């Protein structure tokens, strides 16, 4: 059934799975024609498929192209991330193909259903979790790689970076799930905060800065801080 | 005319003959039912006085032998049997008859009301969806479960409906996923139309039967094929015009048989709302959606 706050260590043993987002995959900016009218133009988007055991993401960028002379893309794009993840899957080898795929909205399990009759031993569930991964795109070098495409690619990263040497995967998750949510929420603060000391870097090969134990400690505070700040001014508390 | 006799009336039971239905008292002088119109299949139905729990009936069409009724105290039923002796069973009717012992069919001159139910149901095609292969009647009652039914327990007492099912390899073509679960045209007419049922006809005679053995037993797995069979049709964007306007027909009496007091139960909100106001043919269900909107505005 659904994915829920009960069943959360779930996400951690070893049954492969896989985290499916849509959010960004049909992404527009709504302006005025010559005439005064409301036209969209389209931009590059991203499916965000995460084993949040292992960390790896596979990142499949949809570039604008696929929408040409289409009609109703919303309802298009929750489809072809069903076609994308089914195709996703049927490349793994056996041994790796998840057991269990769950969807962040509840709109893409019809799409995904269908696209995976093949598939009948794989679980598709929905989640309870308001999951933040919609600001996958808050992280620099994934909103790089999106808006550089000039076709379809898959760029395959570890969101964790070097995290699981020194920590769990349940460990991992809730720092990725608390910096996700603060970029949701003020990503200006968000990213003040991960960058502030000029001194602490950024690996060629990894996506966050390589803070110590002791770091990443504040910095995980100065995160949980931003998330009721920005929840009292939103709120006035 | 055709004939139903009854070889007496032990239990207290109300009976039903297609649309009709009346009350016999325990040990009442009743020998049947007479005047039965010829050219129908029919069904006679049952519920006892004493346990409201099962109603169970039987479906067969009199040009196809000398059926009667006879309770049976061990199974407890009212059980329909075949006599093969043409001249005893004349003369056994023509008794009854003299007696006047028998109810007559009560149909009304002006009433196509079971003709209009029953238009494309025949009893060959029920006696493969009721599979009991020695006798030319089928019986049906309330818990009996279908093939689909059963797949999510004895074979021998299933309906054996045609199974259609809206996420399945049968009715997606790989590739045309999204194409083929939101206009389900290929699934109705390549597949079902032209596959399964060869022609209209017999689609709609099980669609028909399958409302008739919700209507009057209350079967669920039958009420469930009922709803799909119409929203395969409404969901298909391609449909050819003659079927269009006679499922509008077949509904719209369907709809206007239906006992008011059961429409909570047999009707599927979900479906008809869809089917009436959101589908591919919205607009091409004039008479049902009238009939509808004036006899169960609160469904909608
Ligand atoms: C090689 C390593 O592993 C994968 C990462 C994501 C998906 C599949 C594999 C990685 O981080 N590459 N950039």
């Amino acid at each position: 059934g659904a994915m829920n706050s009960s069943n959360y260590a779930e996400l951690f043993n070893n049954d492969i799975k896989l985290f499916v987002d849509d959010t960004n995959v049909y992404r527009v900016t709504v302006h005025k024609t010559f005439e005064g009218n409301v036209a969209t133009k389209a931009i590059n988007g991203c499916i965000f498929t995460l084993n949040p055991k292992t960390g790896h993401l596979f990142l499949k960028i949809i570039h604008t192209s696929v929408w040409a002379g289409q009609k109703r893309l919303s309802q298009l794009a929750k489809w072809k991330t069903a076609e994308e993840v089914s195709a996703l899957v049927r490349s793994l080898p056996k041994e790796e193909q998840p057991k269990q795929i769950i969807v962040t909205r509840k709109a893409m399990l019809d799409p995904l259903e269908v696209h995976m009759l093949d598939f009948p031993n794989i679980a598709i569930r929905p989640t309870e979790l308001r999951l933040p991964f919609s600001a996958a795109m808050s992280i620099d070098k994934l909103s790089d790689v999106v808006m550089k495409a000039t076709e379809p690619q898959m760029v395959l990263f570890n969101i964790y970076d070097d995290w699981l040497d020194r920590i769990s995967s349940y460990t991992a998750f809730s720092r990725l799930t608390l910096l996700l949510r603060a970029l949701k929420t003020n990503e200006e603060s968000a990213k003040m905060i991960l960058l502030s000391d000029p001194t602490i870097t950024i690996k060629s090969y990894h996506l966050w800065p390589s803070f110590t134990d002791e770091q990443w400690i504040t910095i995980e505070s100065q995160m949980r801080d931003l998330i009721l700040t920005e929840y009292g001014r939103k709120y006035n508390v | 005319m055709n004939t139903v006799p009854f070889t007496s009336a032990p239990i207290e039971v109300t009976i039903g003959i297609d649309q009709y239905s009346f009350n016999v008292k325990e040990n009442q002088p009743f020998h049947g039912i007479k005047d039965i119109p010829i050219g129908h299949v029919h069904v006679i139905h049952f519920q006892h006085a004493d346990n409201s729990s099962m109603r169970y009936g039987y479906w067969f069409d009199c040009r196809m032998g000398n059926f009667y009724i006879q309770y049976d105290p061990k199974d407890g039923l009212y059980k329909m049997m075949e006599e093969r002796d043409g001249a005893k069973f004349e003369n056994i009717v023509h008794n009854f008859k003299e007696r006047q012992m028998m109810v007559s069919y009560p149909k009304i001159d002006e009433d196509d009301t079971w003709y209009n139910l029953t238009e494309f149901v025949q009893m060959d095609k029920i006696r493969k969806i009721v599979r009991k292969d020695e006798n030319q009647f089928s019986y049906v009652d309330s818990s009996m479960t279908t093939v689909q039914e059963n797949e999510l327990s004895d074979p021998a007492h299933s309906l054996n409906y045609t199974v259609i099912n809206f996420k399945s390899r049968e009715a997606i073509r790989p590739g045309h996923e999204m194409e083929d679960f939101l206009d389900k045209s290929y699934y109705l007419n390549t597949v079902m139309l032209q596959g399964i049922f060869k022609n209209s006809s017999n689609y709609f005679g099980e669609l028909q039967f399958a409302f008739l053995n919700a209507m009057f037993f209350g079967n669920y797995g039958s009420s469930l094929q009922w709803h799909a069979m119409i929203e395969l049709i409404c969901s298909s964007a391609t449909v050819p015009k003659h079927m269009l306007d006679k499922l509008d027909e077949i509904l719209y009496y369907q709809i206007k048989t239906l006992p008011e007091q059961y429409s909570d139960i047999l009707l599927n909100e979900r479906v008809w709302n869809i089917c009436l106001y959101s589908s591919f043919q919205k607009n091409s269900l004039h008479n049902t959606e009238k009939i509808m909107e004036n006899k169960y505005p609160e469904l909608l």
